[PDB]
This record gives C-alpha cells, sequence and structure tokens, in this order.
C-alpha cells in the first residue's frame, strides 16, 4: 500500500516520509472573485510545522524559515494520481474533499411574482 | 533621552535623534517603530557609531500638510502631478476627485487638497 | 397600450374592421395624428390617411416649409427617436410604416419635425443627444455610460473640436450600444447620430475646418498643443459641454 | 422535468425554467459576468453575459433568459465577442485608474475580465473628463470608494433579500445613480462584511485590513471558523508570521457562502494582548518565567494543596479544540476528579438535557433542514445574534415560500416576521397547549428550536419538560424521516465537550476546588473561584481569566494549530494551521501532556496521530469529518433524557433574557480586538447612524 522508509529512490530526507503529514484538495472557488479557473486541479501541500515555519530576523525584519517544503506544492490532474504519488512517496496525506455550489433554479420573473397576502419584503431593484 | 534597556541599564540618546524625522517628533503609521524602539532593540549595532550621518530624511506627511487648498470651479478637480518643464509622462495616472462634500478633499497619488469653490 | 390606439378601438368596432382597412395601404391602414412642429409656417395638429406623401402633407396643412421647400434641410419623421431623412429622398417617401422603414426611418408617434436651412442640424442632434443623457434610468451599463459619451462627443462636433476620423469613432460608438440594452432607449439614443452621420457628414467636417483652421490643431478628444492640467482644472484649450 | 438544449455544439441537460447561464455553467462554457451571482436574484443589468441563441435576432442576457426545448446557442460567434468588447469598453469609460491604489488589485474581476474579452487598449481620451462620485461613510468595517463601483446592485440584492438591511440602495437616475443611504446612515448588520466579497470591484473593501497586502503574496489555508457554534468554513489569508485576513469559502451545508461580521473581522485580535512566555504570580503582580519554572510550580502547588478527588476542577473555554479537552479530561480523571466542568453560568451542574444521546444537545434537523421548514418555534434565542448565518437561513426559507415562526424569550429584533408568545415558562405552556402547538401538529416539516442560553437557567428542567412532552406527543415534531428538537449551541466547543461527556459529576458539583485548571474559560467571574484556589490559566490572550490565575501558560489560537471542531449539527470538522504560535507559546495538547508527566499521571499518547486514536475511542464521530448521520435513537433519547429526569423541577417566575449582550465582544479574541470595540461603540442601538427614523 505504501511504500515504507528506505526503499524510496528519490533521495529525499527520512524525516520528510517519517513526521510530515501533506494535505491534498482543490482549490475553493474564491469569495472575491467569480472566475473558477483555478479550482479544477489537485493540489498537494505541507502541513506547517510548529518552530520552524517563520520566525522574524531581528536586523532588517525578514520572515527566517527553517521548512524547506513551506513553498511547494504539486499540481495533478485527478485524486487518485494524488493519492498514487503519495503513496509511492511515503507521505501521509489527508484528503479534502470539495464542495459545490448546490444547483437551484433561477427565474427572472420571479422577481414580480404577485403577492396575494401581505408584503414580505420590497424588493427594489 | 535616557532609555532603559532590557538589561535594566540606561541608554543616552540625544534629543535630536530620537525624534522620527528631522521636522516631525512622533511616528506617522501604528505599525512604525519609533526611534526609543529602534535604538532599545538595536543598541549593539549602533555601538561607537555616529548618529549624525545617518540618512533622517524629511518626513512628508508634514511637508505635503504645508501645501495650501487648490480652489476648483466645479464639482470635479483634475490632477495628475505632471512635471510641465520636462517631456515624457513624469506624473501620476490622472485621476478625478470629487470636491461636493465640504472641507478638502485630498489627492488619493500626491496629497494635494483640493476643495469647491 | 398607447392612449390614441385604445381610443380609436370603440368607433373602429362600430363602424366596422373594413371600413378603417379602406383607408391607408395593406397593413398601414386607418388615420393617425399628425402632429407638425419645427420650420413649418404653420404648425398645426391633423388627422389623416396613411401613406399620405410628405409633400402633400406640409404644404396642405402646415402652410409650408417656411422659404419653400427649396430651403429644406431636412425632415425627421416621427419623434427624436428616428433617424433624420434627406430632402432628395424624402420628397417621394410615403407615410406608412413600410416607406419609413424601407427609407431607414420609421414613423414613431408621426411627430414630423422640419428644419430649414437656416438651422444648423449637428445642435439639433446634440440637443436630442443631451435629451437622452438627461432620460436614461442608468440601470444598464451600455446605455448609462454610452449616452454621455455621445453627448460629450456632439458637443466637440459642434464646435467642430475633433479629428474626422472621430466620426467613424463615434459610429462605432453608437453601435456598442444599440443591440446590448434591456429596454429600447438605448436604440432610440443611437440611432438620431446614425442618421445625422449618413446625411450630414459633409457638415461635420466643414465645421471641423473651422476649428483647425479658426482656432488650432486639434488632437483626439479635444486636445491641443499646449492643453494642460493646472491646479485642478484643464487650462490651455476650449473644453466644449464645461 | 429535465430539459435539453446544445451549447457550442455540446448537449447539455438541465431543469426546466432554469437560465441559461446556469446551462452554460453546467456544460463547461464559461461566459463573463458581474452583476448575476449565485445567491442573488437575477439582475441583467451588466449586459456582460450576452450571447446568441438562434431564434433570438439579437443577442440575449444569458443569466436572465429562461432555456427552452432544442435551444440553440452560441458563446463564440463573432458578434458575441464584438458584444463583449463593446460592453467593456463603455464599462472602463469613468472608470478610475486606481489598480495601483485599489485593494482589489490583483484580485479584481473587472480587470480579469477585461484582460480576457475586452480590447488591449481605449479610445476615450475625452478633454471633460470621467465622472467622479462622493464617497460615502457607512461605519467603520467597510471603506467605500465610489468612483470605483460599476451599479452591479450586487451589495444593494445582497442587503435588502438576504441579511435584510433596507438601508442600502440605489439614488438618483442616470449617471448621477449613486450606491448608498441617501443619507448618513451605518450599513448596520452582522453580515455587513459580505457585501466585501460581492463587490466585484474595489468600491466596497475591508477597512481595518487596507493597504496591508496584496493577493499574489498571501498564503491561503482551509479552516473553520470558532467564534460561533455554526462551524463556517473560512479561508486564512497570512503571510508570514501574522494573519491578514478571513474570507469565505463555499460549504452549501453549513454557511453558503457567508460568514458573519465577528468571525470576519476579529483576526486583528489574534496580534494584540497576546500570551507569549508563562507568567508567575508573586505578590501582586505577573513575571515572566520560563516552561520547566511555570510547571514545576504547577506540581509544587498539587503536592501542597494535595486535592483528593474533585477538588482538581477543570473548565473548558468557548474557543478550545476536542483535542485539548480530550487531554484535560483524561488528566483529570487520573488525578481521580470527575469536575471537569464547561464555562457557562450553572456550568458546575450538568445540563438538564443531558449527555446520553447526541440528539438531545444538538441541531438534529441539520442546518440544511431549515430549507424544508413549515414552522418554527424559537424558545429564549435570538438567532440573530447565537448564529447569524443561521438566521440569513431562515430568513431565506421565510421569503421563498409559506412558513410560520414563534418565538417564546425576549422581544428580539429579526430580519423575519415573528410571533412573540410570552417571556415566561407559563407563556410557552400556554403556547404549545394553543393556536401554535396546533400549528407545529399540522406542520409538514416543523421544527423547535432551543437556544443554549436556556440550559444555563436553574429552571432549565421544567423547559426541557415541556418541551419534552410536546414532542413525544406529536409525530410530525419526531417521526422517523424526520426530528424537530433542535438545541442551537452558540460556542464552538460546547458540542465537542458534550460529546466527549465533558460534564461533572452530582457529587463533583457539592464539592469547593482546592486547585482550578481554566482551558480558555474567560466568562469566569470572581465568585466561581475560592479564594484559597490555585488557578492555572491556558490559552492564548489577556483576558480576565488570566488575571485570575496563579500560573499562566501560553497556547496556541485557532489559527495556529490543527484542530477537530463539533459544530451544532454535530459534525465534526478539521481545521488546518495557517501560522505557527507566536513567541513560546505551546500546542494546547502537548502542555496537558507535559504537565501530566511533571504531576506523575503520564497521559498514554505523545503524538498527533495517538491523539486521533484515543478521539476514535472516545467516539467514533470525531474520526469522521463532514459528516452528518441521524440518530437511531431519536425516541428513546426524548423520554430518556427529557421528560424522564426533569419531572420534579419548578419553572421560576423570572422573565427570559437575552443570552449574549453585546453580539461584537464574546470571547477572549473579540474582547481584545480593536475592530470588535470599535464595530459595538460605532453599531450601537441607540446611535442615529443606525436608526433609519
Ligand atoms: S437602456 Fe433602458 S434600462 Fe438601460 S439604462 Fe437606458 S433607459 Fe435604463
Ligand atoms: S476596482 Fe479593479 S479595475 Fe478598478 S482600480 Fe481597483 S483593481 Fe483596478
Ligand atoms: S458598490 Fe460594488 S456591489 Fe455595490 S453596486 Fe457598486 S460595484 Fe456593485
Ligand atoms: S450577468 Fe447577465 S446581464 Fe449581467
Ligand atoms: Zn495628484
Amino acid at each position: 500500500d505504501n511504500v515504507p522508509a528506505h526503499e524510496i529512490v528519490s533521495g529525499a530526507p527520512a524525516e520528510l516520509s517519517r513526521n510530515r503529514v501533506v494535505r491534498i484538495y482543490q482549490q475553493a472557488k474564491p469569495a472575491t472573485q467569480s472566475g473558477e479557473y483555478g479550482t479544477f486541479a489537485w493540489r498537494l501541500d505541507w502541513d506547517i510545522v510548529d518552530v520552524a515555519n517563520r520566525w522574524e530576523n531581528d536586523l532588517i525584519g525578514w520572515q527566517s524559515s527553517g521548512d524547506y517544503m513551506q513553498a511547494t506544492q504539486m499540481k495533478f490532474t485527478s485524486k487518485e494520481s494524488a493519492i498514487k504519488f503519495a503513496n509511492k512517496q511515503g507521505w501521509d496525506f489527508y484528503i479534502q474533499e470539495p464542495h459545490h455550489r448546490k444547483f437551484r433554479v433561477k427565474q427572472y420573473a420571479n422577481n414580480f411574482v404577485h403577492s396575494y397576502g401581505k408584503l414580505k419584503h420590497i424588493r427594489t431593484k | 533621552k535616557s532609555i532603559i534597556s532590557y538589561n535594566g541599564n540606561t541608554i543616552e540618546i540625544p534629543e535630536e535623534y530620537t525624534k522620527q524625522a528631522p521636522n516631525r517628533d512622533s511616528t506617522w503609521a501604528p505599525a512604525q517603530a519609533s526611534k526609543t524602539e529602534i535604538y532599545k532593540n538595536n543598541m549593539v549595532r549602533f555601538e561607537q557609531k555616529d548618529l549624525s550621518k545617518q540618512p533622517m530624511p524629511y518626513a512628508g506627511i508634514e511637508l505635503i500638510a504645508q501645501q495650501p487648498v487648490r480652489f476648483v470651479h466645479g464639482n470635479t478637480a483634475v490632477c495628475d502631478g505632471a512635471n510641465h518643464n520636462g517631456p515624457g509622462a513624469q506624473g501620476h495616472p490622472k485621476i478625478f476627485i470629487n470636491v461636493d462634500a465640504p472641507g478638502s478633499h485630498a489627492c488619493q497619488y500626491c496629497g494635494t487638497r483640493y476643495e469647491k469653490e | 397600450t398607447n392612449v390614441e390606439t385604445v381610443a380609436v378601438a370603440p368607433t373602429i368596432l362600430r363602424r366596422g374592421g373594413d371600413w378603417f382597412a379602406s383607408f391607408g395601404r395593406e397593413r398601414n391602414s386607418g388615420t393617425k395624428l399628425f402632429c407638425i412642429s419645427g420650420n413649418v409656417n404653420e404648425p398645426c395638429t391633423v388627422e389623416e390617411e396613411m401613406s399620405i406623401p410628405l409633400r402633400e402633407l406640409l404644404e396642405k396643412h402646415c402652410g409650408g416649409i417656411k422659404g419653400g421647400w427649396d430651403n429644406l434641410l431636412g425632415v425627421i419623421p416621427g419623434g427624436c427617436s428616428v433617424p433624420i431623412l434627406p430632402k432628395n429622398i424624402c420628397e417621394d417617401v410615403l407615410m406608412d410604416f413600410d416607406a419609413l422603414k424601407d427609407v431607414q426611418s420609421g414613423l414613431g408617434t408621426a411627430a414630423v419635425i422640419v428644419i430649414n436651412k437656416q438651422q444648423d442640424v449637428i445642435r439639433a442632434i446634440q440637443r436630442f443627444a443631451a435629451f437622452y443623457k438627461h432620460e436614461s434610468c442608468g440601470q444598464c451599463t451600455p446605455c448609462r455610460e454610452g449616452t454621455t459619451w455621445l453627448l460629450k462627443a456632439m458637443d466637440r462636433f459642434r464646435t467642430g473640436q475633433a479629428k474626422e476620423r472621430e466620426i467613424d469613432m463615434l459610429y462605432e460608438l453608437t453601435k456598442d450600444i444599440e443591440g446590448h440594452t434591456i429596454c429600447a432607449l438605448g436604440d432610440a439614443a443611437a440611432w438620431p447620430i446614425q442618421g445625422l452621420i449618413r446625411n450630414f457628414r459633409p457638415e461635420m467636417e466643414t465645421r471641423m475646418k473651422k476649428f483647425h483652421d479658426e482656432v488650432g490643431a486639434v488632437s483626439v478628444g479635444g486636445w491641443m498643443k499646449d492643453a494642460r492640467v493646472e491646479k485642478g482644472k484643464v487650462v490651455g484649450a476650449p473644453l466644449p459641454g464645461v | 422535468a429535465e430539459i435539453e438544449l446544445t451549447i457550442d455544439g455540446h448537449k447539455v441537460s438541465i431543469e426546466a425554467g432554469s437560465a441559461l447561464i446556469q446551462a452554460c455553467e453546467k456544460a463547461g462554457v464559461t461566459v463573463p459576468r458581474y452583476c448575476y451571482h449565485d445567491k442573488l436574484a437575477i439582475a441583467g443589468n451588466c449586459r456582460m453575459c450576452l450571447v446568441d441563441v438562434e431564434r433570438a435576432p439579437k443577442p440575449v442576457a444569458s443569466c436572465a433568459y429562461p432555456v427552452a426545448p432544442g435551444m440553440v446557442v452560441r458563446t463564440d460567434t463573432e458578434r458575441v465577442k464584438q458584444a463583449r468588447e463593446n460592453v467593456m469598453e463603455m464599462m472602463l469609460q469613468n472608470h478610475p485608474l486606481d489598480c495601483p491604489v485599489c485593494d482589489q488589485g490583483g484580485e479584481c474581476d473587472l480587470q480579469d475580465q477585461s484582460m480576457r474579452y475586452g480590447r488591449d487598449r481605449g479610445r476615450f481620451t475625452e478633454i471633460t473628463g470621467k465622472r467622479s462620485t462622493e464617497d460615502k461613510n457607512i461605519g467603520p468595517l467597510v471603506k467605500t470608494s465610489m468612483n470605483r463601483c460599476i451599479h452591479c446592485t450586487r451589495c444593494v440584492r445582497f442587503a435588502n433579500d438576504i441579511a435584510g438591511a433596507p438601508e442600502l440602495g440605489s439614488s438618483g437616475r442616470g449617471n448621477d445613480m449613486q450606491i448608498g443611504t441617501y443619507l448618513e446612515k451605518n450599513l448596520n448588520t452582522e453580515l455587513s462584511g459580505n457585501v466585501i466579497d460581492l463587490c466585484p470591484v474595489g468600491a466596497l473593501t475591508n477597512k481595518p485590513y487596507a493597504f496591508r497586502a496584496r493577493p499574489w503574496e498571501l498564503k491561503k489555508t482551509e479552516s473553520i471558523d470558532v467564534m460561533d457554534a455554526v462551524g463556517s468554513n473560512i479561508r486564512i489569508d497570512s503571510k508570514g508570521v501574522e494573519v491578514m485576513r478571513v474570507i469565505p469559502r463555499v460549504h452549501e451545508d453549513v454557511n453558503e457562502e457567508w460568514i458573519n461580521d465577528k468571525s470576519r473581522f476579529a483576526c486583528d485580535g489574534l496580534k494584540t494582548q497576546r500570551l507569549t512566555t508563562p507568567l508567575i504570580r508573586v505578590g501582586d503582580k505577573f513575571v515572566n518565567a520560563t516552561w520547566d519554572d511555570a510547571l514545576s510550580t504547577i506540581a509544587k502547588a498539587y503536592q501542597q494543596k494535595a486535592p483528593k478527588g474533585d477538588e482538581f476542577k477543570a473548565v473548558a473555554g468557548a474557543l478550545v479544540e476536542v483535542e485539548s479537552m480530550v487531554a484535560l479530561k483524561d488528566m483529570t480523571n487520573a488525578l481521580g476528579s470527575e469536575n471537569t466542568t464547561t464555562d457557562t453560568p450553572n456550568g458546575n451542574s450538568a445540563p438538564a438535557h443531558g449527555i446520553t444521546f447526541r440528539s438531545n444537545y444538538l441541531f438534529n434537523s441539520s442546518i440544511a433542514g431549515i430549507e424544508d421548514a413549515d414552522a418554527i418555534l424559537l424558545v429564549g434565542t435570538n438567532p440573530r445574534r447565537e448564529a447569524a448565518v443561521m438566521n440569513a437561513r431562515i430568513r431565506k426559507a421565510w421569503l421563498r415560500q409559506e412558513l410560520e415562526i414563534a418565538s417564546v424569550g425576549p422581544t428580539l429584533d429579526a430580519t423575519f416576521d415573528v410571533a412573540e408568545l410570552g417571556n415566561t415558562h407559563a407563556d410557552l405552556e400556554k403556547a404549545l397547549s394553543g393556536e401554535f402547538g396546533e400549528v407545529l401538529k399540522n406542520a409538514k416539516n416543523p421544527l423547535i428550536i432551543v437556544g443554549s442560553g436556556i440550559t444555563d437557567r436553574e429552571d432549565a428542567g421544567a423547559f426541557f419538560n415541556t418541551i419534552g412532552k410536546f414532542v413525544e406527543s406529536t409525530p410530525s415534531v419526531l417521526n422517523e424521516n424526520w426530528n424537530g428538537y433542535n438545541v442551537l449551541q452558540r460556542s464552538a466547543s460546547r458540542a465537542g465537550a458534550y460529546d466527549i461527556g465533558f460534564t461533572p459529576s452530582d457529587e463533583a458539583s457539592k464539592t469547593t476546588p482546592k486547585m482550578v485548571w481554566l482551558l480558555g474559560a474567560d466568562e469566569v467571574a470572581a465568585s466561581d473561584i475560592p479564594a484559597d484556589a490555585f488557578v492555572v490559566y491556558q490559552g492564548h490572550n489577556g483576558d480576565v481569566g488570566a488575571q485570575f490565575a496563579d500560573v499562566v501558560l501560553p497556547g496556541a489560537a485557532y489559527t495556529e494549530k490543527a484542530g477537530t471542531y463539533v459544530n451544532t449539527e454535530g459534525r465534526s470538522q478539521i481545521s488546518r494551521a495557517a501560522t505557527g504560535p507566536p513567541g513560546g507559546a505551546r500546542e494546547d495538547w502537548k502542555i496537558l501532556r507535559a504537565v501530566s508527566e511533571y504531576l506523575g499521571v503520564a497521559l498514554p499518547y505523545e503524538d498527533a496521530y495517538e491523539v486521533r486514536d484515543r478521539l476514535a475511542e472516545i467516539s467514533p464521530s470525531l474520526v469522521r469529518y463532514d459528516l452528518v448521520e441521524p440518530t437511531v435513537f431519536g425516541d428513546v433519547a426524548v423520554q430518556h433524557s427529557l421528560v424522564g429526569p426533569n419531572g420534579s423541577v419548578t419553572p421560576s417566575s423570572a422573565p427570559l433574557t437575552e443570552t449574549i449582550e453585546n453580539f461584537y465582544m464574546t470571547d477572549s479574541i473579540s474582547r481584545s480586538s480593536p475592530t470588535m470595540a470599535k464595530s459595538s461603540i460605532a453599531f450601537n442601538k441607540d446611535n442615529k447612524k443606525n436608526q433609519a427614523f
């Protein structure tokens, strides 16, 4: 199922496959934009490490880091491919299943439906 | 003048070099570190160093605050901060400022203040 | 429904449909009100068979064009929303929907406006553009942002402060609005300008020569050599429609 | 039923009556737009979405053109492209040249679609220049630069329809049409922060976040909000060591695409008043100290105090995660104590609704269940404050179908019409035996909403008894296809606490503790702590709880650790750490594990996977994430917990009061935020900026 340690032929540090957890997901539809072009690929990136994520240099005020994977992120065409890759490397992962908008029928004419009782609210346009 | 350090010892700094700028005493942004704090945190690298040689440029906030308000007839003031003497485009992108509200309204790029009269 | 189409209905029902069809040509049948205004000798309001000729309608009801048929520049058949007609083609044109649609106009509300040779056509069309700018409800972006562009261009054409390619630019600006608005106010805004360009571009060219020789050389959008921005305003250039 | 049509040659099948743009979206065809949005009414004023359909002579608005059988749609005709260019040309004519200074820049739809569909250059160089627009003050949360408004009316549509705040609207006509209030009035609603996301251009912008970063330099992390108990899904944008902003991400079964203003703007409380080093009280002052020194001081206080059994009390606050609660409870048990209390009033005693079955303290109808409601009775609860997004959900349900809402409890300002049946338990008896009880009996999908504030009353037994009797009687309220009994928690941690049995024993409530351990626990008073008690505080912000302590330990905040939170639905959700804890702060369950080792009761797990294993041992539904499964014990639970043991309780004559006095400041984070402080004083009821008349 999962490649153990020390028969990975990549040469990466053992710590990568021992005490690091990656996460696989699809990017969420950004709330700020209506475009959806970034949401189809399956990203893979590493969960952060507490001590080594980022600190502030005491000279010019920069963001120092000891985590060599903080900037790395792979793109895959499909969830199964990402799973296969992570398994072949021996990475512990978690899958975050995507959420989608539930379909509902929208009619422009619905803005002008006659109301037989009291108006619940004044639509304004 | 006298800033106490984390050690509990005293650091002496001339008054002129505690001012944030030559023309302004205090910070002009919440995140901006004051000179007092700068020395308190970097005093090791400031030893045997001559403060009068350090850059100390003028604080532009007051310089723009000294510029008089331009009065305009209509509802919209147009500003582009161009240099009428040299060639090319040397200003900032041309924007239009609404002046119907009471008071002066500042150009978003250059800070020049306009008012409807 | 319009008021007069409802108004004619009881008389139509009483007198019968065939009698009403007898007046006016096929598909253009009945008698409409014809408000007549502008540079005619006696402005009037009358009712008349549909498909009457212009010349006859004018000379019989409104004492003719002020100065005679020679002194006619053009006529706007229907209200301001309809492209203006030229002198040569309006002699033989018929007052049904069909003929006016054939000469690329429409009956609209049959509100004929006549303009004599003394009057300036560009001033009239600019005023129509100002009317549409004032009248847009501002809901849909094409109309909302296009009527103001058309006004800004028409002022400069009224003074001549433009280059001659900006005429074709303006035509395309009209086409930006025509088919894309929520309601037909945008169509109405686009049309008078297109009629003006189609029929009186030489007049615009003469007035642009008047601006160039008379005042100065103009770049696109009305800028000139020493037109600059100073202390909040534009100085160095007329700026039409301040 | 589902009808068929072709879009750009493809074959797409869609429900009849849907808009053409829904069909295009389903068929994988991209259509530009501005004014259209999935959660808002259809407007059709931007004219960006035009397409050609063979029947129509002129291009048609895709967001508002209903689909019909056999329709043929082309989104790629030369006429369509020319149309998009024309529309964009007109859109940008009066748009200000503000991109270097606009906060939207880099994530602006006007930019992206101008670049994708507009022309490379512009034709508008008018010496008269562009139009300009006054700026409008609508409160301390949403900064306005109205020159950039493109008049999409998303803000108006949302403020009117979704949040029920009608002060926003459009004044004037034509070119001078301005979005605003026509006079100085705040956009006063707890959902106001969402017009920031809805406004496609930079006209409406986050004010506390203004000018602090650009979208391309932000690290985006998907995590879980903990301000309320709804469990909204959020995206945390951070650069380096500090968190910049919080924006919603879609989860159609929890918050839809919205979050309330507290969840959005209390992020600024995470970079001030923080706890960074252990503190030890010496005299009347705290002194900084090392982790070893702190923990050894705790051990020495434990050996000196010598607590027996329930003399070691543990209190859990509104914000803590499940793993930390589990650690704390296990350690306290291994000390021989059962005094694992919650922080709420009367939290020294066990809750009146019981703990045995989950459906006794959860939103048994899912949050999505509100969509089906035909009648709702609110008992001692104000959802507008306790769960804002759920209030919006109830509002949407009420707008689009007929629905009867009545409430018992304080007179509440609601976004929907409610019937007030009284402020008292007697009024509840009258109602449940009266006309609204009949309405519930007849209803097809009824649901009874009980606030968590009632559980905190001494007479909670009487309310739970009355409600349980009514439920056990009426089959519509509780059958095998629909559970209408619902408890609405307000704190993100109450559901998880009850799930693991973080409940005091009967004999524990009698004892007077000699040592108190506050985990969060910032609702504590002077009274609940004995003077002689040795108090340990563990948290992330400095608040009253840390003021009460003898030793303070810094713990990570919800943005700095990957924890489990259980919302009102009983849904278990996992968060992700955006940044690392500041200073010398630590992960909470690690803190508990280490202190337990110093106490000689060393916990059996020292690794996150072992923590998840212990969680699976406590309950199997903590490890199943994003899953809701109904209870098979619906009928048993009501009888065994609500009507059974609550017979003896005597109802008081005290009227029901509001659970939370101030919506904006309810937590340590929220009380540490300058923005919430400013918002609270800006959005006060007695301020004319928030009145209307
Ligand atoms: S085209 Fe019609 S709806 Fe659109 S802005 Fe003009 S008048 Fe208003
Ligand atoms: S709203 Fe968009 S297009 Fe307008 S200035 Fe800001 S970033 Fe640029
Ligand atoms: S402020 Fe934003 S959302 Fe409101 S009308 Fe203007 S562009 Fe649309
Ligand atoms: S998105 Fe369809 S017209 Fe605006
Ligand atoms: Zn400027």
